[PDB]
């Protein structure tokens, strides 16, 4: 490395270089002995680590509770604000830590795993946490209930458009409106328009208003969310309303997607004033729906199909454009 | 250029890297590149300091930094830098001549200062003390006068001072300073039992008027040689506190005396405390 | 290597008792030949909590204080085990069983510094020193004195006190067959 | 190489190179060792996380003294806790979240004030805005609003010179589709500060008085993070009346309503937080809520007027690609019947007709189609949000 | 520009007050920027004359200092000599209290200040607590302050300009009151007479200075017209002496116990020696 | 078993609702078939 430079000529004699070669023979053999030492040091460090690993392994497996992230504090791995006293530092000091609000309806400020830090987990995640001593072992996808499972994508069958003859003009409007802005968002932007905030299909019962939408959507292949208006209303007061907000949020992540809403007198009641009825809870689910359609972007990407067999109980805002563009 | 060239590699571990760095500092100083001397001086000073094994090398380097301060002619800065050399001193591997010149200049330098006092330190080291010449015999007697904190010894020496004009220009500053020291020196040494001093004592000693001493005493407090209050109408300056001072001849004697008074009282007092209150005493 | 993570050293009653007990166990040496052992305790704190100590067989002669034996191999192997006990237990420094420090102690200190991240030499005494502290804590410092001494490695004192832990403190009372006329809680204690 | 001496050097060099290959072996083993130390620190810090539990979070109900603090723990039972001396008691004081231990029941440390995940969804949302005006030429009415909400909040100094009592709040009412919600976005657009666009169809909860308390937590949050203008949406169910000879929902609306009253003026006055409320049906709200002197302006927004319709098309015309037409202006002015949301929809739905035909361009024929269609659809459902005209 | 125009026209008729309030309302940030630089210079230069007449001391320090910092003035050697020394003069002129003491630190910090030897020396007396004589200060004041500068051949606006003389008079009150402040804290008690010798001003003049000083509340004093004594920091209660007495004894115990720990190391011997 | 979610990393993940009304995610049965754990199916899970 050092040799085979012209500078070497000037500095040293030839005799110095040959003598240096003779020293080298002995130097290499010694370096080979040193191989045995380095391997030996590496094992000793590892053994300490091995002891540590036994403990990490059990916590990582079952049981684990399900929780949400309220906020992020962080305080680095056992550096803290120097809250450490002469009381334990395995039962006081926390590593890089995350605040979590759990699904039990408690809160726990908890020391997260030192290996995969608290900084990585942001507010909004749905995470597992250890029951015994709380650590966030890993992340779990969007998981909740069987009502929420239907909403998650998986196609809904075709009942075919060749079950209704005639009313051809109407078929062309549905296939263009719903299916095209979903895949082909680029074209809706190219022309210069926003992709719809939905389509309302209205008419008398039995015409095939629902018949065409479900049929066409499977055939084309689409990302299909199965939402039902009466389902969204619940017997607990305004819990039902939150579900709408969450359900649309689910569509926004998945985006672009088509949310099929079967019927719209349960998140389309006509009423904005009522008393002494179950209609009070029903009105709130309907009001949260109006808000989700309003602009905040990625929610122009996602589409909406709503159906009615009536007009004498349709909600005028949802019929009006800027909630549901197409009629 | 050559000194730097030699600095390459090492056999195993040998301290040789630093020596080249100190040597480049020495070379810079003569040539007239002061700025350069300085930056390298700062780097070596840390490297040397760390090991307990460096005796001699660290001392030559320290002399080198004092040489840069002296060239400027700013005496206050020179005196301070020189102090680090006095702690590190050793005669071995340090030429007799560099030490000789430095020690004579230094001796003069501390005196010229407005607010630097480490005369007691100077007595302790042989580098300034054993070093003697015609001029040097009077100059050490002036340092001794200073150390004890006696205005009168110092000032009597005045005729000798003139041989050095440096001392002659700031002769005024020099006599005021001894007195400023005296406030600190007198209170720690002579009274165990009291700590207050009259003005009149300073006044006669200095052979400086009464009006001035009150003003001099005020400067003394501001430097922090003494802390306390001054009561004019009682004609006392009372010291709540006395500044620590580096080992002095008068000092060591007073401390022993006060420790003896203290031992004796604590034994007498122990008997009183034990003797009474019998029922709680177990 | 750092000697940093100390501004205070508190020492448990466990530390002292372990050294007298361990003397019999090893060999019945009894400070005939001074012993150095590992000092165990907490880390990631400004204050140093010396939780524990174990002896290492170290004999230093009484012909000569420059010759000693210090059993290195024990230190590496004991290292992995400390985590089984708790993960706050790591090697903080070393202990000297007294009666006093030496110049020789600087050399003993360089070996121990490789293991530790915050080495300190704390002299825990086999004899309790008075009714005061039976422990003094010191830390190795590079300093000059204006006595005309160039660079030395010496021991300058850092403040020592005695502390305790919640588990340990209770256990101490039960064990004790003294009642304490030196409790210092009240007027009766205060006059003593 | 290029010198006869470099050739001699080359034979020697091979041996130096050889020596490095032997070092390489050593080096591999170190490489794993450098990684092994990073993992060591991570796992050691991980054991300390494993022995340490997920300690109880709480809030300070009342601090009596330093040594006795009363806490409301999140598990349920309220506890008496101590404090460690390594903390300042000033930070820990009531209404503030603090960490609690579970090993001893002592306040561990100070946590900053905290807001729910519901409030995060509401704080995030805002986009889809318009630059300034909902509709141009009407702009004078818009300015008045701006004057009310923005200025006192940013800088009170101007209001102090005059000596006057500052303007408080806005209540928005007008027909559905006029653009009340867009205005809410519009004020946000220009300013670009922290926003809480608070949907009021998720504050609500199954328990009563939890929803009231919640809205209050958002008001506090807005104060910390000024500037803020709080847009209240859909208050036809968080504002109502007494009701309550029916569902559990009915007791809940009256309670939530109580909170909106205080904030408007009833002990808390708008200066630190400002509110504009966008409402569909203003007769849903309280007779108290409407009453002027806790509201300054009560703005009625009007539907498009003839000249007012043209400018809105002019903003829409830029986004859309057309053949090189600009034809929309004249056709809209002669026809009648638009609300703001419908006007943007004639432009969107003409764009849809073009896409069916296949064009990136929108023709003069497409636009015509949209005007007929939109008017037609109104006729079926002329059952819009009832305001008497 | 608006404030610039308005300030100049109102300056000519002489109506300082109305523009002056307005200039502060416009945020200080705007003037500093490079784009505005050319206007900034003009704007301040006018403003400094305006505020001078008004007698707002604190405002001149700020205005000249803003000027000092601006890039063109800093860069050129000449320009800063006048601008910074102007700040240094206005700072002494400003009300003798805590504000004065805070501003003297700021100027002294400046590296540019320190290079001039004359001004360095001048600050060094104010900065110290050592008793500084009026007699010395006055000869030093003659060369530096009166012309403005003495390290360039220019006149800085402070003294020898129409407003300039107005300020100079005050300068005498500020310096003497400062000499009194430094002195007051050390000496619990001084005779009126002794204080005169210390200030190098008569007893009657010192009395008037103290009257003004006690009002600013820089240090509390009690002064007699009898001539008996001037008392600083004394309440005349036994309470003071009782608490003070206790504090000295309380520290002392603490000291003995710590010193002996280190002593124990020395004591061992044959390892040091 | 309330819901079927896969992000599998041991053996198939399912979210169950405990009757203390804490949600927990558990994994495929110790020896029994995956075809016996379904959505809306009852399962016995260990208490400890």
């Amino acid at each position: 490395e050092q040799d085979g430079i012209g500078e070497e000529v000037l500095k040293m004699s030839t005799e110095e270089i040959v003598q240096r070669t003779r020293l080298l023979d002995s130097e290499i053999k010694i370096m080979k002995s040193e191989v045995l030492r380095v391997t030996h040091e590496l094992q000793a460090m590892k053994d300490k680590i091995k002891e540590n690993s036994e403990k990490i392994k059990v916590n990582k497996t079952l049981p684990y509770l399900v929780s949400n992230v309220i906020e992020l504090l962080d305080v680095d791995p056992n550096d803290q604000e120097e809250d450490g006293a002469n009381i334990d530092l395995d039962s006081q000091r926390k590593g890089k830590c995350a605040v979590i609000k759990t699904s039990t309806r408690q809160t726990y400020f908890l020391p997260v795993i030192g290996l995969v830090d608290a900084e990585k987990l942001k507010p909004g995640d749905l995470v597992g946490v250890n029951k015994d001593s709380y650590l966030i072992l890993e992340t779990l996808p969007t998981e909740y209930d069987s009502r929420v499972k239907a909403m998650e994508v998986d196609e809904r069958p075709t009942e075919q458009y060749s079950d209704i003859g005639g009313l051809d003009k109407q078929i062309q409007e549905l296939v263009e409106a719903i299916v095209l802005p979903m895949n082909h968002k680029e074209k809706f932007e190219n022309l210069g328009i926003q992709p719809p905030k939905g389509v309302l299909m209205y008419g008398p019962p039995g015409t095939g208003k629902t018949l065409l939408a479900r049929a066409c959507a499977a055939q084309t292949k689409a990302t299909f969310l199965k939402l039902a208006g009466p389902q969204l209303v619940q017997m607990f007061i305004g819990d039902g309303a939150k579900l709408v907000r969450d359900a649309f949020a689910l569509a926004k992540e998945k985006a672009p997607s088509i949310i099929f809403i079967d019927e719209l007198d349960a998140i389309g009641t006509k009423r904005f004033d009522s008393e002494k009825a179950g209609d009070r809870e029903v009105q709130r689910t309907m009001l949260e729906l109006l808000n989700q359609l309003d602009g905040f972007q990625p929610n122009t990407q996602v589409k909406v199909i709503a159906a009615t067999n009536r007009v004498d109980i349709l909600d005028p805002a949802l019929l009006r454009s800027g909630r549901l563009d197409r009629k | 250029t050559f000194l730097e060239k030699t600095r390459e590699k090492v056999k195993s571990s040998d301290e040789a890297v630093i020596l080249c760095k100190t040597a480049i500092g020495a070379l810079k100083l003569n040539i007239g590149d002061l700025q350069a001397t300085k930056e390298t001086i700062e780097d070596v000073e840390e490297m040397l300091n760390n090991l307990p094994g460096v005796t001699s090398v660290h001392s030559r380097f320290y002399d080198l930094s004092s040489k840069y301060y002296q060239t400027i002619g700013n005496h206050a800065s020179y005196y301070k830098d020189a102090l680090r050399f006095l702690g590190c001193v050793d005669i071995k591997d340090l030429p007799v001549s560099e030490q000789q010149e430095r020690a004579f200049t230094l001796g003069l330098a501390g005196l010229l200062g407005e607010g630097v006092f480490n005369f007691g330190e100077l007595l302790m080291h042989p580098v300034l003390e054993s070093l003697r010449n015609t001029d040097r015999q009077w100059l050490i007697d002036t340092l001794y006068a200073f150390n004890s904190g006696d205005v009168d010894r110092f000032q009597t020496l005045k005729s000798a001072w003139g041989q050095q004009p440096d001392l002659a220009a700031n002769e005024a500053q020099l006599l005021r300073k001894i007195q400023l020291l005296c406030l600190m020196e007198m209170t720690f040494t002579r009274p165990a039992n009291h700590r207050q001093l009259t003005f009149e004592e300073i006044a006669k000693s200095a052979k400086i008027t009464v009006n001035k001493v009150e003003l001099l005493v005020m400067k003394a407090l501001s430097v922090g040689l003494v802390r306390g209050s001054i009561d004019e109408v009682d004609k006392r300056v009372h010291m709540t506190w006395v500044q620590p001072r580096v080992l002095d001849l008068q000092q060591i004697k007073g401390m022993k005396d006060r420790l003896e008074l203290w031992c004796t009282d604590v034994k007498s007092m122990e008997l009183l405390v034990e003797h009474q209150a019998q029922d709680i005493l177990t | 290597m750092p000697e940093l993570a100390v501004q205070k050293v508190v020492v448990h009653p466990l530390v002292l008792l372990s050294v007298v007990d361990h003397f019999n166990r090893i060999g019945k040496v009894g400070n005939q030949k001074r012993v150095v052992g590992v000092l165990l305790g907490s880390w990631q704190k400004k204050v140093l909590d010396v939780s524990n100590s174990f002896a290492v067989p170290f004999d230093e002669d009484d012909k000569d204080d420059s010759v000693w034996f210090l059993d290195h191999d024990y230190l590496e192997n004991m290292y992995g085990m400390f985590k089984k006990v708790n993960a706050r237990e790591r090697i903080v420094g070393w202990y000297h069983t007294g009666p006093k420090l030496h110049k020789n102690d600087i050399a003993i200190n360089e070996l121990m510094k490789r293991y530790c991240p915050n080495s300190v030499l704390v002299i825990i005494d086999v004899k309790p020193k008075d009714l005061g502290l039976p422990t003094e804590a010191y830390i190795s410092v590079e300093e000059v004195h204006d006595d005309g001494t160039p660079t030395s490695k010496t021991f300058e004192h850092v403040t020592s006190e005695i502390g305790a832990e919640e588990a340990e403190e209770v256990g101490v009372e039960h064990l004790l067959r003294d009642i304490k006329d030196t409790t210092v809680g009240t007027l009766s204690q205060r006059i003593t | 190489m290029a010198d006869p001496r470099d050739k001699a050097l080359q034979d020697y060099r091979k041996k130096l190179l050889e020596h490095k290959e032997i070092d390489g072996r050593l080096k591999e083993l170190r490489e794993q060792l450098k990684e092994l130390t990073k993992q060591y620190e991570k796992s050691e810090n991980d054991l300390k996380a494993l022995q340490s539990v997920g300690q109880i979070v709480g809030e300070v109900l009342k601090q009596l003294t330093e040594e006795k603090f009363i806490v409301k723990a999140t598990n349920g039972p309220r506890y008496v806790v101590g404090c460690r001396r390594q903390l300042d008691k000033s930070k820990l004081k009531p209404g503030t979240r603090v960490a609690l231990d579970m090993t001893t029941l002592t306040i561990m440390r100070y946590l900053p004030r905290e807001v729910d995940p519901l409030v995060y969804n509401m704080s995030h949302e805002d986009p889809g805005n318009v630059s300034y005006s909902e509709i141009g030429g009407l702009s004078e009415q818009i300015r008045e609003l701006r004057e009310v909400i923005e200025l006192p909040l940013t800088n009170p100094e101007l209001f102090q010179r005059v000596g006057i009592i500052p303007p408080k709040g806005c209540l928005l009412y007008g027909p559905p589709g006029t653009g009340k919600t867009l205005l809410a976005r519009a004020v946000a657009s220009q300013l670009d500060c922290n926003f809480l666009k608070v949907v009021s169809s998720s504050i609500v909860d199954k328990y009563i008085g939890e929803s009231a308390r919640l809205i209050r937590e958002m008001f506090n949050y807005a104060r910390d993070h000024q500037p803020c203008i709080i847009f209240m949406d859909e208050i036809d169910a968080i504002g109502g009346r007494r009701f309550s000879e029916g569902t559990s929902a009915d007791r809940e609306i009256q309670r939530t309503l109580m909170e909106l009253l205080n904030q408007m003026d009833g002990f808390d006055t708008l200066h630190r937080v400002k509110m504009i409320m966008a409402t569909n049906r203003p007769d849903t709200l309280d007779p108290a809520l409407l009453r002027p002197g806790r509201l300054d302006r009560k703005i009625h927004i009007d539907l498009p007027n003839e000249q007012a319709r043209l400018d809105i098309l002019k903003i829409h015309a830029g986004p859309i690609t057309k053949h090189g037409e600009i034809d929309y202006e004249a056709i809209v002015k002669l026809s009648d019947g638009f609300n703001g949301a419908d006007l943007r929809n004639v432009c969107t739905e003409a764009g849809m007709f073009a896409i069916r035909a296949d064009h990136d361009f929108v023709v003069q024929e497409d636009f015509m189609k949209a005007v007929r269609k939109v008017a037609d659809s109104k006729k079926l459902e002329s059952k819009l949000d009832y305001k008497p005209v | 520009e608006f404030i610039l125009e308005q300030m100049r026209l109102c300056l000519a008729v002489k109506d300082y007050i109305r523009t002056q309030i307005i200039s502060k309302k416009i945020n200080t940030k705007f003037f500093q920027e490079e784009n505005t630089e050319k206007l900034k210079l003009k704007y301040y230069n006018l403003m400094i004359q305006l505020d001078q007449h008004e007698g707002s001391y604190l405002s001149i320090c700020k205005h000249y200092r803003a000027i000092y910092d601006t890039p063109c003035i800093q860069a050129e050697s000449d320009k800063w000599q006048q601008a910074l020394k102007s700040v240094v003069l206005y700072v002494i002129l400003a009300p003798f209290d805590n504000e004065q003491s805070d501003l003297v630190h700021r100027i002294s910090s400046d590296k540019k200040l320190e290079e001039i030897p004359k001004y360095k020396d001048l600050l060094k007396l104010f900065t110290t607590m050592e008793l500084m004589r009026w007699s010395t200060l006055v000869e030093d004041y003659g060369v530096e302050l009166r012309k403005g500068s003495s390290e360039t051949p220019a006149t800085d606006v402070f003294s020898s300009t129409e407003e300039g003389e107005k300020r100079w008079k005050d300068l005498k009150n500020r310096v003497v009151e400062h000499n009194i402040r430094i002195m007051a804290k050390y000496y619990t008690r001084i005779t009126m007479k002794r204080m005169a010798q210390l200030l190098d001003l008569s007893v009657d003049e010192s009395e008037a200075f103290l009257s003004n000083l006690v009002v600013n509340k820089t240090i509390f004093a009690k002064v007699d017209r009898l001539a008996g004594v001037i008392n600083f920091q004394r309440p005349k209660d036994p309470n003071n002496l009782l608490n003070d007495w206790s504090q000295k004894l309380n520290s002392l115990m603490s000291l003995v116990n710590k010193t002996t720990h280190l002593i124990a190391k020395e004591e061992m011997i044959h390892n040091l020696q | 078993c309330t819901k079927i979610i896969n992000a599998d990393s041991e053996d198939p993940k399912y979210i169950i609702n405990v009757k203390q009304f804490a949600k927990f995610v558990v994994d495929l049965s110790d020896q029994v078939a995956p075809t016996d754990i379904e959505e809306g199916m009852r399962v016995g899970v260990d208490r400890n």
